[PDB]
């Protein structure tokens, strides 16, 4: 998000989420440790587009 | 990773400079050393991608 009020700054994508979910209120660590699951139920959402 | 345990930082992230490793807030670089008081302890060190060794300072010891 940060290329739309300034610069853009690189990050790695996993880093990217871990922001996001955060941001409602999920801890981080829940991303890295399930972050199989996560890519997985993301690939299959939008295959389904 | 420390002690075969998984840490957290409790806000901002992680930086090496090339030999030693800082967290730092988001949006402006302004390193502290990683220490028990801003990082939080979850799962173990096995089951995070891309984890790497270091140790985290505890600000009690020195005093014991
Ligand atoms: C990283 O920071 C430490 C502490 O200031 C310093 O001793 C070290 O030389 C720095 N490393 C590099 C590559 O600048
Ligand atoms: C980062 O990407 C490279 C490929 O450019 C890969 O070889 C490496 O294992 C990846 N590291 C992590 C932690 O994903
Ligand atoms: C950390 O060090 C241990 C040995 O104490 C080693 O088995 C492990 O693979 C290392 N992990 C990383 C991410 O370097």
């Amino acid at each position: 998000w940060t290329f739309g009020a300034g610069p853009a700054l690189q990050i790695p994508f996993p880093m990217q989420m871990a922001y996001r979910f955060n941001g409602i209120g999920v801890t981080q660590n829940v991303l890295y440790e399930n972050q199989k699951l996560i890519a997985n139920q993301f690939n299959s959402a939008i295959g389904k587009i | 990773c420390h002690d075969g345990k998984a840490h957290f930082p409790r806000e901002g992230v992680f930086v090496s400079n090339g030999t030693h490793w800082f967290v730092t807030q988001r949006n402006f670089y302004e390193p502290q050393i990683i220490t028990t008081d801003n990082t939080f302890v979850s799962g173990n060190c096995d089951v995070v991608i891309g984890i790497v060794n270091n140790t985290v300072y505890d600000p009690l010891q020195p005093e014991l």
